[PDB]
RNA sequence: CCUCGGUUGGCCUCGGAUAGCCGGUCCCCCGCCGGGGUCCGGUGCGGAGAGCCCUUCGUCCCGGGAAACGGGGCGGCCGGAAAGGGGGCCGCCCUCUCGCCCGUCACGCACCGCACGUUCGUGGGGAACCUGGCGCUAAACCAUUCGUAGACGACCUGCUU
RNA sequence: GCCUAGUGGGCCACUUUUGGUAAGCAGAACUGGCGCUGCGGGAUGAACCGAACGCCGGGUUAAGGCGCCCGAUGCCGACG
RNA sequence: GACGGCUGGGAAGGCCCCGGCGGGGAAGGUGGCCCGGGGGCCCCGGGUGUUACAGCCCCGCCCCGGCAGCAGCAGCUCGCCGAAUCCCGGGGCCGAGGGAGC
């Protein structure tokens, strides 16, 4: 009945200064501001949910406009709780700053 | 007006570092920003500890500025700081933070239901007192 | 949770009189294991409640056998639930994330 | 030397290689404050090559061991006699410190010289470090802690953990 | 959804760095009371810094040259813009997520304002170092609405005191209500005390 | 019906000081309940943003607790301009004793392990058809003219008491 | 061992070094570079620092860095 | 998570003046005593001085005194390690090859 995903922000690609590697995304999870707190989320699955114009099929449902790039968390990034995630398709750069749902179910506990 | 002074015998509360959550006795000061401390009853070895990580408490032991750990423990167990520290509101609002940290999901559900009641029972009598003020202000 | 099945799937029921969750399989990597527990040592799980029993067959109706097995496990596990207070309502509730409540901070 | 981390004091004992002229050479002991024993042995060969006509090739080191403090729980005053090169000239100094370890005192001296005089560890030579009693100290920043009933507050407690919420409602208290 | 920050007592660049990072991470930010922002250094030093800013103009067409805004809101806005990559679409959207104000306007005066301790003057400056006021600097360089902002701010503060006195009356009524009903809430207070939500 | 998409509970608010604060209090001293001296507590802020509020699987029986002064809803008064209050309150001819907690009692698509679920959402924008009421029946520009104006546009003027 | 193209304008830097007041000047020695060569870093950049390159995935580094632009200290970093 | 080696065959430290019996010492001088003033006997100043109504430092063995323990149960007072070293768990990436025979 309620929300089951953590909120994260597509902060950008894995990058140096002048070379960005689009295949790896940098997530900022709400509530994670240290690298010690990142250990829960490593390996968890992450979803970029977005709507488009033409309908696509929904698993266990009728076709609607929502579309998903699936991914999962690979490792932490830096001391301040930012995280590296890898998605099936590289995330569109229009999603930078926008929301990624971090699911709870590669459960380890 | 300062009340907490770094002096020989003040119990300090260690905020961070490896001995956080514990109580030390300030045995001597070394320089501007470091003191030889010693916790002989809270399991802290006698060591240099910076001032920025200790938080001063309202408890002052009396021992000399070079007396050893056993005289420090004599003063500590004569003043019974293990129970007087626990009797303060400081340690109670430390352990309340610990209990809210150790809350389980069933604990959070029971807290949610009990608070759900307590807020409504207070909230009806708050408005009852409010209109008992307006009906008696005229 | 009651018993691990032979394929590693978790045989489970939070009772149909509380959850509308029947005798059913779940997966351990897709469930969260909270540290609240009921002693089910005296609970006779039927021996035929296996993965061959729980496998999808091929327009779905509960069979009479599946109707009576849920009763045969509920009539035993429910007095153990109702002997610890507020757990029936706890199971009736669902888990949800709200503002400020973070999963790396919440201990279950 | 790059004065990395807490220094350690080493007793380094060395000698020449025994020639047919000198069948057993005299043995020289030096206290070296160094990050580790490799740097300690290198500074030993620096100082012995400066004092005697002895090189690493013509000599050997028979001992190199870390010398632990006999009272690391006791607050002591330390007198350090210093030789260093500025940008113009070389100066003798004497400085005073307060610590529990003489290695902590020497590394405090090295960072203090780097602060006050912009002098790096390669230009600084320790000559003598001695634990001095409190009556024989010459520096008032050390001597002001020579009080039995010493008493000071911590006046303006700056908020560390500046990013624990990063966005709080309540402005902080700095009085405690 | 909006991060509303009281600009009083903050340092300009520290607050602007944190605000720039938040509007890049996609959070709408409203910084109210921008005349209360402090700048480190003495006032004459800061005044001549903005006077050196004013001396810069396009020599052939100053109407095309650099726009020296005088309001403290727009000066803080310009610092965040200089901290943002404003010549790209992500930068322009980041800037458009940010609102800046002088005083505390009617959308945000009935709202709680956040404070950033990592940007505060009392935390980030030694108490003996001299600071400056953005409102005074702004007024002395050409902002005209300092006095009327001050009058509207005291008009807002005198109503905020009314709201505060009523809130205190409600909370003392809350405390009398707890001591009234402490017989029929005692079996529910113990739950909140054993799980550490009260004492 | 298209289309634009983001989002997935709210915080409805002292002023501020930081070598100091916060809340109560009268036996006081001043003011139009507001302020200060006195006293009492609190202060690693628990009259805590390390916070607060809400907290939802739903329905059926019967019991206890809490409520009864309550819950839901038509006629009046206060409250707002810096970018204006959708709130509190007065009664009404209505209805219920349900809502919240602890229990008794069973029920429901139990869809047979699986993903975009769950909101803000009668969202914004766009056209269109229904379907009832209250209404309202205009200017701009050209053309003509003027010369306070003018390269041309533009500008300033007039054209049925 | 034969045949053999291109080249026979060079330039820069540590150290040595001649003329010149000096020069992003003119002239030598040694070695390494640039030319012939992208890449990380020095904001920018023929030559500096790191390092030389098939097309990719994971990991790790060098030199540089880690308020925000802009990846990285959002360490309750140390001493001045 | 557990084990072990080495060192000054760790240094310090812990317990039994609370190690025993002696001998001294001085100060960042404790009791006392004297002076001075600040309160309702107490506290803070200044002086004297050697244990007393705190402590510190230097047969110390009266079998390295006797015990714990030992590079120390935090998940920190200071190391170098591992033939004197092993167990357990988690996250990520990948599955090249395709007649090995018995
Ligand atoms: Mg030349
Ligand atoms: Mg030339
Ligand atoms: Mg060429
Ligand atoms: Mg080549
Ligand atoms: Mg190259
Ligand atoms: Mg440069
Ligand atoms: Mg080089
Ligand atoms: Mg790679
Ligand atoms: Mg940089």
């Amino acid at each position: 009945s309620g929300r089951l995903w953590c909120k994260a922000i597509f902060a950008g690609y894995k990058r140096g200064l002048r070379n960005q590697r689009e295949h790896t995304a940098l997530l900022k999870i709400e509530g994670v501001y240290a690298r010690d707190e990142t250990e829960f989320y490593l390996g968890k699955r992450c979803a970029y949910v977005y709507k488009a114009k033409n309908n696509t099929v929904t698993p266990g449902g009728k076709p609607n406009k929502t579309r998903v790039i699936w991914g999962k968390v690979t490792r932490a990034h830096g001391n301040s709780g930012m995280v590296r995630a890898k998605f099936r398709s590289n995330l569109p750069a229009k999603a930078i700053g926008h929301r990624i749902r971090v699911m709870l179910y590669p459960s380890r506990i | 007006v300062f009340r907490r002074f770094v002096e020989v015998g003040r119990v300090a509360y260690v905020s961070f570092g490896p001995h956080a959550g514990k109580l030390v006795a300030i045995v001597d000061v070394i320089d501007q920003n470091r003191a030889l401390v010693d916790g002989p009853c809270t399991r802290v070895r006698r060591q240099a500890m910076p001032f920025k990580c200790m938080q001063l408490t309202d408890f002052i032991l009396k021992f000399p500025h070079s007396a050893r750990q056993k005289y420090v423990r004599k003063a500590w167990e004569k003043a019974d700081i293990n129970t007087k520290w626990a009797a303060t509101r400081w340690a109670k609002k430390i352990e309340a933070r610990e209990r809210k940290a150790k809350m389980t999901d069933f604990d959070r559900y029971k807290v949610m239901k009990a608070k759900k009641m307590r807020n409504r029972i207070i909230k009806n009598e708050v408005k009852k007192l409010q209109r008992a003020a307006l009906l008696k202000a005229s | 949770f009651l018993k691990q099945l032979s394929s590693g799937l978790l045989l489970v029921t939070g009772p149909l009189s509380l959850n509308r969750v029947p005798l059913r399989r779940t997966h351990q990597k897709f469930v969260i294991a909270t540290s609240t527990k009921i002693d089910i040592s005296g609970v006779k799980i039927p021996k035929h409640l296996t993965d061959a029993y729980f496998k999808k067959k091929k327009k779905y109706e509960i069979t009479e056998q599946r109707k009576v097995d849920q009763k045969a496990v509920d009539s035993q596990i429910l007095p153990k639930i109702k002997a610890v207070p507020q757990l029936q309502g706890y199971l009736r509730s669902v888990f949800a994330l709200t503002n400020g409540v973070y999963p790396h901070k919440l201990v279950f | 030397m790059k004065a990395s981390g807490t220094l350690r004091e080493y007793k380094v004992v060395g000698r020449c290689l025994p020639t047919p002229k000198c069948r057993t050479p005299p043995l020289y002991r030096m206290r070296i404050f160094a990050p580790n024993h490799v740097v300690a042995k290198s500074r030993f060969w620096y100082f012995v090559s400066q004092l005697k006509k002895m090189k690493k090739s013509s000599g050997e080191i028979v001992y190199c061991g870390q010398v632990f403090e006999k009272s690391p729980l006791r607050v002591k005053n330390f007198g350090i006699w210093l030789r260093y090169d500025s940008r113009s000239g070389t100066h003798n100094m004497y400085r005073e410190y307060r610590d529990l370890t003489t290695a902590g005192a020497v590394t405090q001296c090295y960072r203090d010289m780097g602060a006050r005089h912009r002098a790096r560890a390669h230009s600084i030579q320790i000559m003598k470090v001695e634990e001095i009693a409190a009556s024989k100290c010459r520096r008032p920043a050390v001597k002001q802690f020579h009080d039995s009933k010493i008493k000071f507050p911590l006046p303006h407690r700056v908020l560390r953990r500046q990013h624990k919420p990063r966005f709080t409602t309540k402005r902080p208290n700095t009085f405690f | 959804q909006v991060l509303v920050l009281d600009g009083r007592g903050h340092l300009l660049g520290r607050l602007a760095a944190i605000v720039a990072k938040q509007v890049l991470l996609g959070r709408k930010v409203v910084v109210v009371r921008c005349e209360g922002i402090n700048i480190s250094g003495n006032f004459y030093r800061n005044k001549l810094k903005y006077l050196a800013f004013l001396r810069k103009r396009m020599n052939t067409n100053p109407s095309r040259g650099p726009y020296h805004f005088r309001a403290p809101s727009r000066i803080f806005w310009r610092t965040v813009r200089g901290m943002l990559p404003h010549k790209t679409k992500r930068g322009q959207a980041a800037l458009d997520r940010l609102k800046v104000f002088d005083g505390i306007p009617p959308p945000y005066d009935k709202k709680k304002r956040m404070v950033v301790p990592a940007a505060l003057k009392v935390v980030r400056l030694k108490p003996t170092r001299k600071f400056a006021y953005l409102g005074r600097l702004a007024h002395e360089v050409g902002w005209k609405y300092q006095a009327v902002t001050a009058t509207l701010e005291e008009k807002r503060k005198e109503k905020a005191k009314i709201h505060y006195r009523k809130k205190k009356q409600l909370m003392r009524l809350r405390k009398q209500a707890e001591k009234n009903v402490e017989k029929k809430i005692s079996k529910f207070t113990d739950v909140l005390k054993t799980h550490g939500l009260l004492v």
